[PDB]
């Protein structure tokens, strides 16, 4: 084929490889923030299930 | 005129009428901290696949 194909394929490859490089750097920045701040969907660490708290009236009033 | 309650009557759970207001925050609790906001959207395939080193797919 002509030079066009090799040229424009190389442009297509470079774009793919470039978009991937920025996503990989963006994931490290994201993972650094979720882990240190716990305000994101990741690195959520368990806290006791509140559904097993006994809400009934007790033998004593002060509860 | 006093009648002795039968067996089981003193242990019943009765309803009492009073004009005292119902407390609304009996535990003096603070405001519960906000939940982490949910993320909206439908799943799309991962951009350029796994993006794992040199693997393409
Ligand atoms: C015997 C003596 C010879 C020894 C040979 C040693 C082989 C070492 C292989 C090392 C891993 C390199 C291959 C893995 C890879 O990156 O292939 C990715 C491949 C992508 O699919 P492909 O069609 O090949 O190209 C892109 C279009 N999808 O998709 C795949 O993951 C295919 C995985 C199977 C690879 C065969």
């Amino acid at each position: 084929d002509g030079p066009e194909k090799n040229y424009e394929k190389t442009l297509a490859i470079l774009q793919i490889e470039s978009e991937k490089a920025e996503l990989r750097l963006k994931e490290q920045e994201v993972r650094r923030l979720m882990r240190a701040r716990g305000d994101g969907p990741w690195y959520q660490f368990p806290t006791p299930e509140k559904e097993f708290i006994d809400h009934s009236p007790k033998a004593t009033p002060d509860n | 005129g006093w009648v002795r309650p039968d067996l089981g009557q003193l242990s019943k759970v009765t309803k009492v009428k009073t004009d005292r207001p119902l407390p609304e925050n009996p535990y003096h609790s603070r405001a519960r901290p906000e939940p982490n906001p949910v993320i909206e959207g439908d799943l799309k395939p991962a951009k350029h696949g796994t993006r794992f080193f040199f693997w393409t797919v």
